[PDB]
RNA sequence: GUCGACGUACUUCAUAGGAUCAUUUCUAUAGGAAUCGUCACUCUUUGACUCUUCAAAAGAGCCACUGAAUCCAACUUGGUUGAU
RNA sequence: CAUUGGUGAGCAGCGAAGGAUUUGGUGGAUUACUAGCUAAUAGCAAUCUAUUUCAAAGAAUUCAAACUUGGGGGAAUGCCUUGUUGA
RNA sequence: UGACGGAGCCAGCGAGUCUAACCUUGGCCGAGAGGUCUUGGUAAUCUUGUGAAACUCCGUCGUGCUGGGGAUAUUCAACGAGGAAUUCCUAGUAAGCGCAAGUCAUCAGCUUGCGUUGAUUACGUCCCUGCCCUUUGUACACAC
């Protein structure tokens, strides 16, 4: 009945799955806040979704993570992937097209590796 | 079933696949009561079976 | 290409069953050939089928490398990875340097969290054709893995007598010329097929004054493999050893890449069976 | 053999190659009609290009990009059955 | 296969050694190698053009190679295809090195800048990335699937709003400074951007004949009776004789050849779209013909820092007064055609190096694409080559470390040096020789 | 782009909604009495604000500074910016027409001549004219070029709307009564008009150039004609024997 | 290690009596059975038609005027001396 | 403890002599506006008839016409073409 | 870059009615085979799924090596990141880390998988060491 979103992300073998919808301004990750996220020190690498964009725009959404797989430093950034591509989907799908790739442009500019993995490798020589 | 599962072409639609849902592992939920039947039943029913 | 290299394998597959299913009607096309050539009368079952012979009017105009290298045999050279197990000894990245070092192009790839799933779609859509596995024990290489990636076969090998260029002296440097061939007693259907398993990883069509050699030779299925070069004299020809010498063992011979193992096998060594050494090429 | 150029050249086998046998071939629709009835609903592109009239013949090599189009509620629901459905790429 | 347009001979040709057959290819700057790829090999052939031999085939690619092109500069090579991914190759000096992009969505139509430094794709989804080739990352991208008119067709049963045929562009081509991007596609709009602001400049209907298919968005409910369209009913049965009764159309053919033989009205289309090397236009292949759309000077009044003073009567005070330089000037300002032109012809010969010694670099590229339009079909041969002599010689440095300002206005104006001048020069070098031919020798008998 | 919409209010404050969503997006506070004119570039760059207190704001609008404001000598009445050339035109309360361009900021030309209120003013699609009408019952056409009235029309209606076509067909005016819009078309799509000034160098008012036959007899020129013709007259043989069917027709 | 002769061993091949149908009458036989301008009723089979399920997908699109149906609120009536 | 599952019981908020959902019919647009009919240089439109008939013109040895056939094989009787006998 | 002592946490492989010790001390029943109970010692990569280790956090210490018979209720073997030489190596690569399996050859004095963490430096050049190719341009223009 609600207006949802959910993306994907990953990096090695950890995968997040997020579910963005309409709400109050809560941001949780398997349960706990974003604000428990260990190991602590990459804590503002799942932030920078966040700190790039401004918390104005999750002010008026709530997001889940569902975080499996992977080690400490994979999780962290299937987390930021899953939570930077899923703000740029709901931003398109309900909000306008404009924000969305102000989004877009503003998640390519520092990384576009929060929107798009390396994902298929090696190269044979 | 594990040349089924290399074979499975991921461009398989099929009606039924509206109904029938699949839980977060990623494996098949079969309900366990009916499919002829509801498993959650309505407020006047609760009402005359209470 | 995925989905391409997946039905192109099905197609080839339904063709081969679909062959050898009406392989009856290629042997009585062939009756009834040769009952046209010299003038002899025709069976019961050939002589009153009226289909098969207004079949003929059009099959009439009907008339070495196997299918997997058939369609790219001299057209096109070869191109080798050569990887060890995973975490390899010293030794065996030696061994695998001297295998790099025998096959003309053939490159060689550290090994180290890389699957084999992901490892083989990686060569099958980078354009290698051949992968070599090695795998060894203290030191010692104990096998090999030759697998043609179009899904081709993959043949497993185990080596048994091993001493290494790296291992011997200081006698030089190798030679890299494209070298000559020599298989010595494949005699048997299995001798032919390992024979162009063994020789379509090598360039097609070396000088004919290339100075260096490589010998397959069978004796009693411990395929002796050394590596010669030569300077023909005035009396003789006189023959020098350079590179590492083995004996390889066929053990299996599936019809598959390396990664699945539900791949039909072609053959694999029946070790317990009451007539097991009885036999070669068993 | 060359008895097929005779025998097994049949409007049959000109017909099982049109796009809507080569879809319930491949199991993207359930019955012949439900591939006429999608694709002429314009659900299905072979290659870049959406096709939209049930006669279009389909080659070995062109039967590999059969896909659905995205944004297609059929691929949509494919996606949402088994919940892989990631709303960045629209499905 | 290669044509020389001198001798009008196909000397090249190269084919594979796998039959495929070939969709799009791309030429070495240095003309050595040809490239080409397909829609169904997965492969790139690289061919040299000195010998005929099939060089190198490049894989890598898991899907069919879309698009080819070399980068201009540096020559490095860029392909793009339906997996998805932007391919970046060094081919030339050992290095043999490729550098794969992945993108968003499959890519259709690649396109490179004129100084090598970036690319630009087009993608199914409908957008137009641009990415730096160096530093493999992400410049910018268009989104361009809402501002495309994709018509709705006779025969189908969706609206053009849901419909998925022809919202992104298969073919995108950037201008010759570098800044803008004009794209076409299957739909009957092309549009132009420019890349620093990525934002739309203009959109052109490339057709709004109805009989054409996909040009109308909404079509008129009248013709749509209780069993289908009225215009899906073939009447070609009332027709005068039998050669157009006659239907030989066999059935499932999409883009094959002659047009009877596809029983659908030709949709409407622009296979490619390419910007003009010299004179600020673009030339687009539709399904009506080869559509040039230019600008032209004539008409919009588009002054450059003018202010109160600048007026077509105070230039032609300046120069009935002779400031032949601030004459000048004051007709860049108002950037007016007739003006400048008028104050042009009224410099005399003896000062055009002084004027054009002292022009400012911001009206250099103004002053060399009006003499190129100008000189291409002026009769003042004399004087244009002394403007041109004189520009070059006084200013030609600033052209030189500005190379892609002034690309297309020098490519304007060589393309008055060889093909009306030096054919003039031909002419006179050819009697003065015949001159001294038929009085320098001997006719006796 | 169709993406946002620019609301001017009467205490002086430009709010920035986006037309999607509906949603307030930006708000910028410049003027102090009430804002009477908003425009913004053709590629979103800079907008242009104009306030009856006399001010016209530039700013920057992706990053959201100001490039300037620049102070007029009347409270502005109403802005049309001409968005190809970058050129806009306010009508001051002093009864002028300033134009102004919006990329160096500087006053480019003042039009004077009308005697009360302008009502209504509006571009050229070309930017070369700016028809203006006003409370005089009067109607003009400035030539922005030379900067004079090129033509005037005393209509008995006060023409309070003028708005030319996109295309340089037709100008739509709007009267004090009738119920209906008075349609003119413009006879210089046909004619070319001279642009020299009413009251109460030919090829100058007439905006052409006939270029000369030779600029000096030291001085080579070719022929007033096709370029084609030296290479049809040195080599018409073999254009004709190209020309040739080819095998002869049946007479 | 190759092909002939002899020897051995193995595989395949029969086709008769009778009836019926096949000629827009008549399959060759007299050993067999059929030539009628409709009236009604019941049972049965089939196909459309409308609605619908498995079970969705797409809507020749907009705007106006006019009628209807359902769910709320509101009012009225019956109702703990009993509604559902 | 989650439901980002169904069915209800209710608040806050929004809230001008009511609100929501669904549907049938008709009208106007869906291409760029020069009026209806007929035997038409004009008549009629309340009607063409009791002038609607004459005259003139007008007829290719083209007295040729399936550019229209699913494939293989045949064609008793047809049909086509050519010759022939007898009138 | 340590040593003690607590705590938080993160994988992917792997599912045959199949998976798994030895030597004793004694009691009781039984004809015997044996059964059942009892008992100490030795060995151990446990046993099928939950779970890894490196890592992260929080208290505590505080950085000059090893021996037996002698002597009370000091002094006689190796070794503190390994010489000359030598081998291998270019991105999920080197290296660290654990966990499973044990697939007709090989392997358990181990082998093969699987994930976790993840770099430095080349990415140029034929100068050295070698190996190879060509020395009519042929293949069709233009140019050299």
């Amino acid at each position: 009945a609600v207006p949802s979103v959910q993306t994907f992300g990953k990096k090695k073998s950890a995968t997040a799955v997020a579910h963005v919808k309409a709400g109050k301004g809560l941001i949780k990750v398997n349960g706990s806040p974003i604000t428990l996220v260990e190991p602590e020190i990459l804590r503002f690498k799942v932030y920078e979704p966040l700190l790039l964009v401004g918390l104005d725009k999750f002010s008026n959404i709530d997001i889940r993570v569902r975080v499996t797989g992977g080690g400490h430093v994979s999780q962290v950034y299937a987390i930021r992937q899953a939570i930077a591509k899923g703000l740029v989907a709901y931003h398109q799908k309900y909000v306008d097209e404009q924000s969305k790739n102000e989004l877009k442009k503003a998640f390519t500019s520092y990384d576009r590796t929060l929107l798009i993995a390396d994902s298929r490798r090696p190269e044979p020589k | 079933l594990r040349e089924k599962a290399k074979e499975r072409n991921p461009d398989e639609y099929y009606h039924a696949m509206h109904s029938r849902k699949t839980d977060a592992k990623g494996l098949l939920i079969s309900s366990r009561h009916g499919d002829e039947e509801d498993e959650s039943l309505s407020m006047d029913q609760v009402k005359l079976l209470k | 290409m995925l989905r391409r290299q997946a039905r192109e394998r099905r197609e080839y597959l339904y063709r081969k069953a679909q062959e050898l299913q009406d392989s009856q009607l290629q042997q009585k096309r062939q009756i009834i050939k040769q009952a046209l050539a010299q003038g002899k009368p025709l069976p019961k079952e050939l002589a009153e089928d009226e289909s098969l012979q207004k079949d003929f009017r059009y099959d009439q105009s009907l008339k070495q490398v196997d299918d997997e290298y058939a369609a790219t045999s001299g057209i096109m050279d070869p191109r080798i990875i050569v990887t060890t197990s995973r975490d390899p000894s010293t030794r065996l990245s030696q061994f695998a340097k001297e295998i790099k070092l025998l096959f003309p192009n053939a490159v060689r790839l550290n090994r180290g969290n890389y699957v084999m799933p992901n490892l083989v779609d990686a060569c099958k859509k980078s354009g290698t054709t051949d992968l070599v596995v090695l795998h060894e024990h203290r030191g010692v290489p104990t096998s090999l893995t030759i697998s043609h990636f179009p899904h081709g076969p993959t043949a497993q090998f185990s080596l048994h007598n091993v001493v290494m260029r790296h291992d011997i002296i200081n006698a030089g440097n190798q030679s890299e010329v494209n070298p000559h061939l020599i298989f010595d007693n494949f005699t048997t259907a299995l001798g032919k097929r390992v024979v162009c398993i063994l020789k379509h990883l090598f360039n097609a069509g070396p000088k004919k004054d290339s100075e260096r050699v490589i010998t397959f030779a069978n004796r009693g299925d411990f395929i002796s493999v050394r590596q010669h070069v030569y300077v023909r004299t005035r009396e003789g020809v006189e023959i020098a050893e350079v590179g590492p010498r083995f004996e390889m063992r066929l053990f299996e011979l599936r019809l598959g890449t390396l990664e699945n193992k539900d791949a039909d096998v072609e053959w694999q060594l029946r070790r317990f069976i009451r007539t097991a050494n009885k036999k070669d090429y068993l | 053999k060359i008895s097929d150029l005779e025998n097994k050249v049949t409007v049959s086998a000109i017909c099982r190659r049109r796009l809507p046998v080569i879809m319930h071939r491949l199991k993207m629709a359930e019955t012949i009609q439900d591939a006429v009835k999608f694709i002429e609903q314009g659900h299905v592109r072979v290659g870049p290009n959406l096709i939209n009239d049930p006669a279009y013949l389909v080659t070995r090599n062109m039967e590999d990009y059969v896909t659905w189009v995205d944004n297609s509620k059929i691929k949509k629901t494919l996606l949402r059955y088994r919940n892989q459905i990631d709303d960045f790429d629209f499905s | 296969r290669a044509w020389d347009l001198i001798r009008y001979r196909n000397f090249r040709t190269f084919t594979g050694t796998e039959r495929i057959q070939f969709n799009c290819l791309a030429v070495d700057p240095s003309g050595e190698v040809v490239c080409a790829g397909s829609l169904d090999n997965f492969d790139i052939h690289v061919w040299s053009v000195q010998t005929g031999q099939l060089l190198d085939a490049l894989s890598g690619h898991e899907g069919p190679v879309s698009c080819l092109s070399f980068s201009q500069e540096n020559s490095v090579l860029a392909s793009a295809s339906w997996d998805k991914t932007i391919r970046i190759w060094s081919i030339f000096g050992r290095s043999q090195q490729v550098e794969p992009i992945e993108v968003y969505s499959d890519v259709l139509a690649l396109s490179m800048r004129p100084d090598g430094k970036e690319v630009a794709v087009s993608t199914l989804k409908g957008q137009i990335s641009i990415f730096n080739i160096e530093d493999a990352k992400q410049v910018g991208n268009i989104d361009c699937r809402k501002d495309i008119i994709s018509g709705r067709f006779n025969q189908d049963r969706f609206t053009a709003k849901n419909s998925e045929r022809s919202k992104f562009f298969t073919t995108i081509h950037y201008s010759f400074d570098g800044m803008a991007i004009v794209a076409g596609g299957n739909n009957n709009s092309i549009c132009l951007y420019d890349v620093p602001n990525e934002v739309l400049l203009k959109r052109f209907i490339v057709s709004r004949n109805m009989a054409l298919n996909g040009t109308l968005e909404f079509l008129n409910s009248k013709k749509m009776t209780e069993a289908g369209s009225l215009d899906l009913i073939d009447d070609a049965g009332e027709n005068s004789d039998l050669e157009d009764r006659i239907d030989n159309s066999l059935p499932g053919s999409q883009r094959g050849g002659d047009l009877s033989t596809r029983k659908m009205r030709p949709e409407v289309r622009v296979t490619s779209v390419q910007f003009s090397p010299t004179a600020n236009a673009f030339a687009a292949a539709s399904t009506e013909g080869l559509l040039i759309y230019s600008t032209n000077d004539t008409i919009l009044f588009d002054p450059f820092d003018l202010d109160v003073d600048v007026t077509p009567h105070s230039t032609v005070e300046a120069l009935r007064e002779k400031q032949f330089l601030n004459a000048l000037v004051m007709a860049f300002r108002l950037n007016e055609e007739y003006l400048i032109n008028k104050v042009y012809e009224a410099i005399p010969i003896k000062e055009i190096p002084l004027v054009a010694s002292n022009i400012p670099a911001i009206y250099l590229p103004r002053i060399l694409k009006f003499i190129g339009d100008f000189a291409i079909e002026s009769q003042h041969i004399e004087f244009n080559l002394i403007w041109i002599k004189a520009l070059l010689s006084a200013s030609g440095g600033y052209i030189n470390e500005h190379k892609y300002l002034f690309s297309t206005a020098m490519r304007s104006i060589q393309r008055f040096i060889v093909r009306v001048a030096k054919e003039v020069v031909n002419t006179t070098t050819d009697n003065k020789y015949t001159y001294r031919f038929l009085v320098s020798t001997d006719g006796s008998m | 782009c169709g993406n946002f919409g620019f609301i001017g209010s009467s205490n002086g404050s430009i709010t920035i909604y986006n037309m999607q969503s509906g949603i307030l997006r930006k708000k910028y506070k410049l003027h102090k009495r009430a804002v009477t004119g908003i425009s913004l570039d053709g590629m979103n760059r800079k907008m242009v604000s104009c306030g009856l207190d006399g001010i016209v704001g530039f700013y920057d609008f992706n990053k959201s500074t100001l490039l300037g404001k620049l102070k007029l000598d009347a409270p502005i009445t109403a802005m049309v910016y001409h968005r190809s050339s970058d050129l806009f035109a306010l009508a001051l309360d002093d009864l002028s027409i300033v134009v102004i361009d919006a990329v160096t900021q500087r006053v480019v030309r003042q039009l004077w001549g009308h005697s009360n209120r302008i009502t209504a003013f509006d571009f050229s699609p070309e930017g070369r004219w700016i028809v203006s009408a006003s409370l005089d019952s009067t109607i003009r056409t400035w030539d922005l070029p030379t900067g004079g009235c090129i033509d005037g029309i005393i209509v008995d209606n006060v023409a309070t709307n003028v708005k030319f076509s996109p295309n340089g067909d037709l100008l739509a005016t709007t009267h004090v009564t009738g119920n209906g819009i008075c349609i003119w078309t413009n006879r210089a799509q046909f004619k070319t008009v001279s642009t020299r000034t009413i009251d109460e160098l030919n090829d100058i008012d007439f905006n052409t150039y006939t270029s000369l036959e030779q600029i000096d007899k030291e001085l080579l020129t070719l022929s007033i004609g096709p370029r084609s013709k030296m290479n049809t007259l040195l080599h018409l043989d073999v254009i004709r024997k190209r020309s040739k069917p080819k095998e002869a027709p049946k007479k």
